[PDB]
This record gives structure tokens, sequence and C-alpha cells, in this order.
RNA sequence: GGGUUGAUAUGAUGCCCUGACGAGUAGGCAGGCGUGGAGGUCAGUGACGAAGCCUAGACCGUAAGGUCGGGUCGAACGGCC
RNA sequence: AUGAAGAGCUUUUAGUGGGCCAUUUUUGGUAAGCAGAACUGGCGAUGCGGGAUGAACCGAACGUAGAGUUAAGGUGCCGGA
RNA sequence: GGAUGCUGGCAUAAUGGUUAUAUGCCGCCCGUCUUGAAACACGGACCAAGGAGUCUAACGUCUAUGCGAGUGUUUGGGUGUA
RNA sequence: GGCGAGAGACCGAUAGCGAACAAGUACAGUGAUGGAAAGAUGAAAAGAACUUUGAAAAGAGAGUGAAAAAGUACGUGAAAUU
């Protein structure tokens, strides 16, 4: 429960900090977690997201799907994937929308600063 | 509250209970006390009479404290002693110990005479006394012996 | 108006007193700051009385 | 704009409805009127009678 | 110590704890003890018999 | 039809069942109804009414007031019976030994009974020892010593009491109030 | 399976009508007292509506009663059922209108084994 | 001649030391009384609503 | 106006008996129906469909009004103090 | 004598403070469904039966039903007799 | 000091209710000020939603509650799960 | 008032600030000044491929969707009126 003064517990305040949040405070919010092997593996529970991470779907009517990440539309607060799209009756194809925090990560596109992040954390690597 | 309430019950008759000939109006008989000595004058000389003119004399820059003469009567002149010793006087109702009252310093500043006190000395200390109040007290066999 | 026994009333509200009120809703944070205020105080002056 | 000025119409009615109760009378009325010199001698006179009686019935 | 007993004062000033205006509650136990129902007179059935 | 010379569904204009809530008071009601519905007693068809009454027609009754019905003839060893409040008065210094039965005793007046050497009782115990009113002696105290009752029935040559807040000079003590400013009264 | 309640008078069936609730729309059903001064309907002359009044009111020992001779009570659930599990013979259940057609059936089910009527016992049923 | 209570421990059932009441408990029992005092020190707690 | 705490069982503001009476504007008083929100309780109903809306379909109440069924719809809502 | 349906007492507060009709008494006026008073009863504030019709007239005053008997008014038919 | 006995038929839309219509009799438009409104007095074409004795200061009677010759914690201070 | 924070027995789109929206906006007036209306598809546009009638708009099919009794004249969808 809430014991401080600068924490707001009001819906209306959350609601539009969460629709004009900018997009760093947008990623921080499209954090998703891990599989059990990389949360024993890295030693983290979840984590921000990006662009080409690998991930499975354990949430919906794409349930149990996997894929790579295809693009980050924080905007709308949503995660567009490849291998998981919707078949247009123009022959065509379109990305499926789908939200980070039912996303599970099975393999990561690492780099200096995810390193950094999760040593900070305190990963071990 | 709101719901106690006789516009409650009115809603759906149609004046509210003020009339239809009478018609609740804004202000028909004046504002105020107007026509104290017009349209409202059997009032003011039945319910309030003495309301016009002055009496007596102008005192200019008057204070309530020159004026501060609070009284006690002879009736309680104990409740100033506490339960705890006012039995122990009462019963050694005697000389050479007397029970000391400061009425000033218990918040008095006359002593009268509204009856029929004990018949054991005491000594009072008081700025002012009445007559009868200092009689009954020195047939008690007590005094006064006055202050500032 | 001058009806019934009831005492002269001397209401002076014929002015704009409602532009005028104060309604002391902060007795309680007034409260409040003035016991903050007191506190950092003594840990201003602290070993003072 | 004239009106009706007087009528005695109704009243009897009003009256009767909460009306013609008898004063009352009571043992020992008021001496309000009466000859002072009365009143003084029937004072003292009272006051001798109870010193009286209450002697008697000491 | 704090709301006080009969014996011990309460620590709050000029407090005795309020006080009962009947010595209990089981006013038919009072009503059956024994000396209002000497001097009660007896009842009748508690349904009036209907006559005429 | 029927010429009527009454009024119809009159109430009897006297109160039954207290409009206090509190059921403690319900409950000397229900025994002290009970005991006048079979105990063939005036004095428990009193009570019961007084029960029902009112806090200003149940004013206090001083033990002094109580004192003085003991210096009556006979009613020494009697049982006071107040239905409402007793109060304390140190205008007195002595006090007799005897019982005193009633609603509520002001912690004052229960010391100074208690200290005579008396015990002060609620209607319940009294109902168990007197039903009928036993070797009894009921107070009322006074209703017209009342600051409303000063103004009740206010007008000329009556001598009763205005309806007014501030006292002194030039409050109420001219025209009407003296022969000089016009008239008195 | 009821109890011998006596022959069941209403004294008006007919519903009491605002008076120009047929002429005007704005004027609903719903009873409204006329409390002017010139209505013919507070005046009660003949050929006009009969106004509401406590002498139309029910005789107490039929009063609330369906005409199967049973009190009706409203459950909700088999709790409210066990309640009137004693009183069958005087009052019969009211499936509220919020349940859940399973819950109905639980609740029909309950109330057959426990000899329990019901005056709904159709609500969301298919076949 | 308070009757007497027996207190629990925190693994459950029951322990021998024991107390008295404290006599606050045979205090009378009024809901008319916390009724009002109720809705008084209920809305105690209240912001001021109003209109511009 | 009366009767009735008596034990087992329920409701003492309850139950029961007897008798009389019932016009009504303004107006007064009382007992209640209903709406929005609040504290509490129903370990309340609910996407197997809440509320709302329609229903010369049913039921209760003198009545305000309440409940039910059928249809529509889609996310919250009621009983009691 | 008759009756008493309880007698007394207080507080407080609403609405009202335009009035009108009939019998009888009656004033001004040619008189008026005019104006102004008196006693009572009525309308207002009141439906019902009768007066074809009508605020007041006659009869009668009203909870919801049933049965019977009447009031005033009537019994050629409309319209029960 | 309040109706029981005997028998029959039906056991269903038969009774009954709702509803529409027909028939007989009655039935002037509501609200309003008004002595008097169906008025040849006013407002109203219709529907929805909104829409009018409230809040405060100081008081009177009355009724509940607490204490009681005293009463009032709550300007303020202390303390706090604020 | 300004800047920043927290809360409510407040209003809930004819309410609440005039303004929940490109509101001191459009718009009017010479000008001072005046001063609106207007929220909601759906979880997601998946916003209707393709065929056919028609000049086309649109229609009928098809199809999407849990639902077109959700088709940008979009939540439900009352009444007057039709």
């Amino acid at each position: 429960a809430k014991q401080s003064l600068d924490v707001s517990s009001d819906r209306r305040k959350a609601r539009k900090a969460y629709f004009t949040a900018p997009s760093s405070q947008r990623r921080v919010l499209l954090s998703a977690p891990l599989s059990k092997e990389l949360r024993a593996q890295y030693g983290i529970k979840a984590l921000p997201i990006r662009r080409d991470d690998e991930v499975l779907v354990v949430r919906g009517s794409k349930k149990g799907q996997e894929g790579k990440i295809s693009s980050v539309y924080r905007l709308k607060f949503a995660v567009q994937v490849d291998k998981v799209t919707k078949e247009k009756v123009n022959g065509a194809s379109v990305p499926i929308n789908l939200h980070p925090s039912k996303l599970v990560i099975t393999k990561l596109h690492l780099d200096k600063d995810r390193k950094a992040l999760i040593q900070r954390k305190g990963g071990k690597l | 509250p709101s719901r106690f309430t006789k516009t409650r019950k009115h809603r759906g008759h149609v004046s509210a209970g003020k009339g239809r000939i009478g018609k609740h109006r804004k202000h028909p008989g004046g504002r105020g006390m107007a026509g104290g000595q017009h349209h409202h004058r059997i009032n003011m000389d039945k319910y309030h009479p003495g309301y016009f003119g002055k009496v007596g004399m102008r005192y200019f820059h008057k204070q309530q404290a020159h004026f501060w003469k609070p009284v006690l009567n002879l009736d309680k002149l104990w409740t100033l002693i506490p339960e705890d010793k006012r039995d122990q006087y009462l019963k050694s109702a005697s000389k050479e110990t007397a029970p000391v009252i400061d009425t000033l310093a218990a918040g008095y500043g006359k002593i009268l005479g509204k009856g029929r006190i004990p018949n054991v000395p005491v000594i009072v200390k008081a700025r002012f006394v009445s007559k009868l109040a200092e009689e009954k007290i020195r047939a008690a066999g007590g005094v006064v012996e006055l202050i500032a | 108006a001058i009806s019934k026994n009831l005492p002269i009333l001397k209401n002076h509200f014929r002015k704009h007193w409602q532009e005028r009120v104060k309604v002391h809703f902060d007795q309680a944070g007034k409260k409040v700051s003035r016991r903050n205020a007191r506190a950092t105080r003594a840990a201003k002056i602290a070993p003072r009385p | 704009a004239k009106s009706k000025n007087h009528t005695a119409h109704n009243q009897t009615r009003k009256a009767h409805r909460n009306g013609i109760k008898k004063p009352k009378t009571y043992k020992y009325p008021s001496l309000k009127g009466v000859d002072p010199k009365f009143r003084r001698n029937h004072k003292h006179a009272l006051h001798g009678t109870a010193k009286a009686l209450a002697a008697a019935k000491k | 110590q704090v709301w006080g007993s009969e014996t011990v004062a309460s620590s709050k000033v000029g407090y005795t704890l309020p006080s009962h205006i009947i010595s209990t509650s089981d006013v038919t136990r009072i009503i059956n003890s024994s000396e209002i129902q000497s001097a009660i007179r007896p009842a009748g059935q508690a349904t009036q018999k209907r006559t005429h | 039809g029927i010429d009527h010379t009454s009024k119809q569904h009159k109430r009897s204009g006297h109160r039954t069942a207290p409009k206090s809530d509190n059921v403690y008071l319900k409950l000397l009601v229900k025994l002290y109804t009970f005991l006048a519905r079979r105990t063939d007693a005036p004095f428990n068809k009193v009570v019961l009414k007084a029960l029902f009454l009112s806090k200003i027609n149940r004013p206090p009754v001083s033990v002094s007031r109580i004192a003085r019905a003991l210096k009556q003839e006979g009613a020494a060893n009697k049982t006071v019976v107040v239905v409402g409040t007793v109060t304390d008065d140190a205008r007195i210094f002595e006090f007799p030994k005897t019982t005193v039965a009633a609603l509520r005793f002001t912690a004052g007046a229960r010391a100074k009974i208690v200290k005579a050497g008396g015990e002060c009782i609620t209607l319940d115990q009294l109902a168990v020892r007197a039903p009928k009113g036993q070797n009894t002696l009921i107070l009322r105290g006074p209703r017209n010593s009342r600051e409303a009752v000063r103004h009740f029935g206010m007008g000329p040559h009556k001598g009763k009491a205005p309806r007014i807040l501030s006292t002194g000079r030039k409050f109420e003590r001219a025209r009407g109030r003296r022969r000089s400013k016009g008239f008195k009264v | 399976a009821s109890l011998p309640h006596p022959k069941i008078v209403k004294k008006h069936t007919k519903k009491f009508k605002r008076h120009h609730s047929d002429r005007y729309h704005r004027v609903a059903e719903n009873w409204r007292k006329q409390k002017g001064i010139d209505s013919v309907v507070r005046r009660r002359f003949r050929g006009n509506i009969s106004q509401p009044k406590i002498g139309y009111g029910s005789n107490k020992k039929t009063k609330f009663l369906s005409p199967s001779g049973h009190k009706t009570f409203l459950v909700a659930n088999v709790k409210d059922l066990e309640t009137l599990t004693m009183h069958t013979k005087t009052y019969a259940a009211e499936i509220a209108h919020n349940i859940s057609a399973k819950n109905r059936v639980v609740i029909l089910a309950r109330a057959k084994a426990l000899g329990i009527k019901v005056t709904n016992p159709k609500g969301r049923l298919a076949l | 001649s308070r009757p007497q209570v027996t207190v629990h421990s925190l693994t459950g059932e029951a322990t021998a030391n024991a107390l008295p009441l404290p006599a606050v408990f045979s205090a009378p029992i009024r809901p008319d009384i916390v009724h009002t005092v109720f809705t008084s020190v209920n809305k105690n707690k209240r912001q001021a609503y109003a209109v511009s």
C-alpha cells in the first residue's frame, strides 16, 4: 500500500500519464518477461524489448506461437511480429499487434547496453 | 437533513404549503424590523416593549473589568474547600485552626447572605461583603478580613 | 417582517460577506506545518530550547 | 374598488368551536382593588390567628 | 488502566464509566423471580374467547 | 349520517411508549406495564407514565429536596422514588441514611448518599423490593423554574419576561416600561 | 400443496390509471393524484375514474398471496432456498431475473428434492 | 468476582494463564448513541465540495 | 378501551378481543414508494450475459411502485440496516 | 330535568384576513341577477338522488361490496314504476 | 357463543382475469387566479432531457442524547496507521 | 492569479469551467464587446477481395468479425412522428 506523498493513487492521473507517456517511458512500459530458460540463465525476471528479439506468445488466439520482433510500435503500445499475420481477402498480409506483457522471450538481441543493464539488475551472463 | 423534510412531502402539491391566495412573495411586510412605529407596532408594543427610546446616561469607554464583581453566597462557601478537609473542619468546628478562604483566588469579588452556613468559625478574605453575610459569619464565630 | 414573540436579532449580513468569508479548512495542515517548523528550527539551533 | 365593510357572520361558529368556557372561580380570590384599609387589617388579623392556632396545636 | 474500573481511576480526567439504570437485562428472570409472582394476580388465556 | 358531538379519530393526547430509543428504558417500561396490568397498583401506573415523560417533564430532584421530604412526619424510613435524575446540593451538610431509587444518579449525589450510609437503587431493584409501592414516596421536581416558562404567556400587565438576548440599559427599559416615555405597559 | 386459505377477493382487479394517461403521452399510467381545484376526478363526479383509497384494501388473510395460496419470496441461491425449506406450504420461490441458466438448473433440482414450489420454472430453457 | 478470561497462545490452543475482565465490558450497550455519534464522527472526515 | 412474558417457537414496536367512526380545497401531521452517491452486510447477481430498452404476456400491493417471463444488447449491478 | 361521546391547562406554527347565496328582519333606491347591515343555515372547500338543464334550492353528506326499506321527485312513452 | 350433510358434471380456457370491439346508462379539458370556469378568461401543437422553499450566521418552542451547579476536547498544544 | 504535488460522501458531455474534441475556436458586429455546437465502430481495420444489375451512387450475393441486430449516416438506440 501507499505510504508516501509524491505517489498518485488516481485513475485519472495514471491513465493520462500512460497515454501521454513519451517513447522512453513507453519502452519501459513495453518491457516483457523472460522465459524460464533465460530467467535462470541470466538471473533476471523481465526486461525492456526491441526490434530483433526472438519471442513466444502465450496468450491470445496466437497462443503458443514463436517469432522474431519486426517492429515496436510504441505509439500503439504494441509489437508487430513476423510469422504472426492476418491474411486479407485481397490476397494480402498484415502484421498483428500484440503486447509485451503477454509475450515471453526465447532469445535476445544483445549489445554493450543490454549487457550493462543486466549487470546492473544483478545478472550472471 | 433533506429527506426528513416537508419540502419532500410537498412535492406534487402545488403551492408548497404557502397558499394560493397569499402567494409566497418576497417581502410583503418590509425587511427587518421595519414598521415598528407603523404596521408592526402592535407586535413591538406587545412582545418587545421598551424598544423605542433612550433611558439613561451614556458611559463612554466602558470597561467590564472595572465592573468585575462576581458574587458568592454563604450557601456555598465550602465548595471552595475540598471534600478532603471539609468534614475534618466541620467536625473540628473549633478555634486556633480556623479554615481560611480566599474568594478572590477562587474567582469571586463579593460575598452575600443567601443563607444558613453551619455554626463553625471560618476566616473569609474578600474585597467586598454584605452586612448580613458578615453578621452571619461572626455569629457562627468566624470573621472577615478584607483585601485588594 | 416583524412577527410573533421572537427576540430582536442583529445579524450583520447586509454586505458582500460571501465575498469575504474565511473557512479554516486548513486547521489541520496548518497545525502540521507549525509542527514541522518547530522541529526544523530546533534542529537548526539543536542544543537550544 | 370598494369592498365589504363589516359583518358578524361566522363568528359565533368560531367561538363555539373553541368557545364560551366560563372563566373560572376559586377559593380565596384576589384582593386587587379592595380597600387597602381592610387589606392592612386583614393582614394583621391573619398573623394573629396563625400565631394563636400554632401556639394552640404546639 | 485506561477506561478504569470500580476500584482504580481511568487515567481520563474527570471520567467515570457510564452507569447502568437497570441492574440487568433478564426482565423475565425478574418477573418470574418469586415476589412479583407472589403479589401478582392470575392471568387469562392470552386469546380471549369470542363471545357474542 | 352522524351529527358528531366531538372530534372523530382524535388521539388521547397522552404519551404511550416513549420515543426514546433507549433499550434499557424500554425494558423498564415492559416491566412496569406488566406490573401495572396485574399488581392493581396506582404506583405502578404512575411510574409507567413518568417513564414515558420527556426530559423537561422529568426535571432533576435535589437531595436537599429529598431531605425535606424525609423531614416530613411518618416518612423517615420510607423509600424515595424519582423517575429522572438526582442531583447533588452542597447547600446542605447533613443527610440521613435512607435508600433512594431512580434512573440516574449524579456521581456527587451518589457519593453523598453512600457516605450518609444509604444505597442508590434502580427501578428494577425497586420492583423486586416493593412491587405495589410498599412504603414508597414519589418525588417530582420543579417545572416552572424554567427560563422558557419566563417568556411563556408574554403580554401587557402579566410580568412575563420578554424574549431577549442582550440585557441592560437601552435594551427594552424604555417606552412601554415607564410613564416618562409614553406609558408603562 | 398450499395451506387452507379463504376465498380471495381483490375488490379492484382493474388498474388505477392516471387521468389523461390515454389523452397525452407525456402523462403516464403511474397513478398520480389530481390536486387541482376544478378536477372532476378529485371531486368524484359520476362517470369519472375511481380514485384509490383504503377501502379497496385486501383481506389480511389473503394478502400478498398468489392464486396458489403461497407468498412469493425471491431467491438467488440454494441458501435463500434452504431458508424456505420448512415453509413450503406457505411460501414459494421466485428465482431472480439476473440469475444464470446453470444456477437456475441447480436451484430447480434442489427445490424438487426439497419439495418447494417455483413460479418461474422456465426461465432461460432451450429445447 | 469477574468470571475469568483464558489466554490463547500464538501456536493456537490455550494456556493456564488467565485474567479478569476489566469492567469496561460491563458497560451499557447503546446502539442509538453509537448511531448518532457514528453519524457525526463519520461526517468529520469530509472534504469540501462546491461549485464555481 | 382492554387482555396476554408462561413454560416449548419464531416476531411485545407482537398476537388477540370488543365497540365506534370514515365527506374535503387552503393548510398541518404521520406512515410509506422511488432516484444519485456514502459506511456496513448478503463469504449477494453476473460474459453460460450486468444495467438500460421493447412487450393490449403473467404475479403482488389501496397506491406510489415492485417482481417475473419473452425479445434486444453487451460490462457492470442490486436486496437489507 | 337531560346529556356528558372524558374535564381542565399550556406551548407552538401554518393558511386566512377579495367573499357569495337562500329563508326571515331590514336601509338607500323606480327597481335591479343593485348597494349596504342583522340571526341562522349553506356554497366556497361537496360529490350523491331529484329539480330536463344550473355552486347555493329540496332530500341527503361520501371507506369497498352485497341484500332490504325509504327520502325528495314521480309512475302514458322517451324512463324504472 | 357464525354451515353442514348428500349428489352430479368438468378437470379443461369451462369459470375467471387481461385486452379489443359491440350494446345499455353516465361522462364538457386539464392547470390557474377566482364568490363563481366547459367557458365567448389565461397557458398549453407534440416528445424527450433539464427545471423551482436550498446553504449559512444568530435565535424561539418542541423532542432525543450526554453530563449535571456545573457544562462546553477539537483557538491552541500533544500524538498519530495522518 | 503563477509553478509544482496530492486528495474528494463533488459533475459526469443539455451536468461540470464558456471550452473533456483543431474553444476564447468557428461565427456575428464598424467597434467596444458578444460567443456556440460537437465525445464513444470494433480487442484488432480484419473498413467489406471477388461475381452480378446499374451510366454511376448504390443494391443483391460473397466474405471479415464473437457479433454487420457493430458498416465511419458506426456502442446501446426510447419517445414524439412515420
